[PDB]
């Protein structure tokens, strides 16, 4: 999702104060394995992923000083985060309701959220190790010409890849064409 | 030659504002058949590109990458100051 001004929601069990509008965003992604522990230079064998009926989808709210990581996130790339310190159980599954769990108005009711912590950092994995997953790094998804140009008016989600011809700004409403 | 970020920015801004001739952008006779609002809207925007290697002598950009935690804009930073920057990898592959 893009970066803009966002409003959080009421924290669970905290004071009922309106969250301030703060610049932030969030991402959606799918896991590849269970809890993993560091071992020497690398990391130990991860725990098996729970065979749960819940979809292996997570939402990560980025805010505070973590906004600086926005420019290093792109679809189809393998990302592994790290939580410094001891491997405390129940840390990569869902937000802790007791701790700071503030979500935007469009994500408060989601059943799959994981707010990042400042001490956490993110690194990019190697190509050879996870080459199997990287095989799906084809062209980014895009709707057909018929779907984009059919009349209807159902649905407002489209995607393509074009080449800019001309640019012009509009002023009296602020608009750039 | 090795320039500083502030000097490069000031030189670029001065050169950009130097050659801003409206007559060059909209020559005859297209403007001769235009209303005021359309003319003003058309002249409102422009752009320019500069290659430092074409100057006498050549120039080389050097700086330290800094990712601030306020606006999410990566910058090249030195003691003189900072500068917005855009980073891309080979063959249309994002950094």
């Amino acid at each position: 999702e893009a970066l803009m001004k966002r409003n959080f929601c009421v924290p669970p069990g905290a004071s009922p104060e309106v969250p301030k509008p703060a610049l932030s965003f969030y991402v959606l992604g799918s896991w590849l394995g269970g809890t993993q522990r560091k071992e020497g230079t690398g990391w130990g064998l991860p725990e098996p992923q729970g065979n749960d009926d819940n979809d292996q989808k997570v939402h990560l709210i980025f805010f505070g000083s973590s906004v600086r990581w926005f420019e290093f996130l792109h679809p189809g790339q393998v990302y592994r985060l790290v939580a410094p310190g001891p491997a405390t159980p129940m840390l990569f599954e869902k937000d802790g309701s007791s701790c700071i769990s503030r979500r935007p108005l469009e994500l408060a009711g989601c059943a799959s959220c994981l707010t990042v912590q400042d001490n956490w950092t993110l690194e990019l994995e190697s190509s050879q190790d996870i080459q199997d997953v990287l095989d799906a790094n084809k062209s980014l998804p895009e709707s057909s010409l018929t779907d984009l140009l059919s009349d209807n008016f159902t649905d407002s989600l489209v995607s393509f890849s074009a080449e800019i011809l001309s640019r012009t700004l509009c002023e009296p409403r602020r608009c750039v064409k | 030659s090795f320039p500083t970020l502030a000097t490069l920015k000031e030189e670029g801004q001065r050169k950009a504002w130097a050659s801003f001739d409206p007559k060059a952008l909209l020559p005859l006779p297209e403007a001769s058949y235009l209303p005021s609002c359309q003319l003003n809207r058309r002249l409102a925007w422009s752009w320019l590109c500069l290659l430092p290697s074409a100057f006498c002598p050549a120039q080389v950009l050097l700086g330290v990458l800094v990712a601030s935690s306020h606006k999410g804009c990566l910058q090249l930073r030195d003691q003189s100051g900072s500068l917005p920057c855009l980073l891309l990898a080979k063959h249309s592959q994002p950094l």
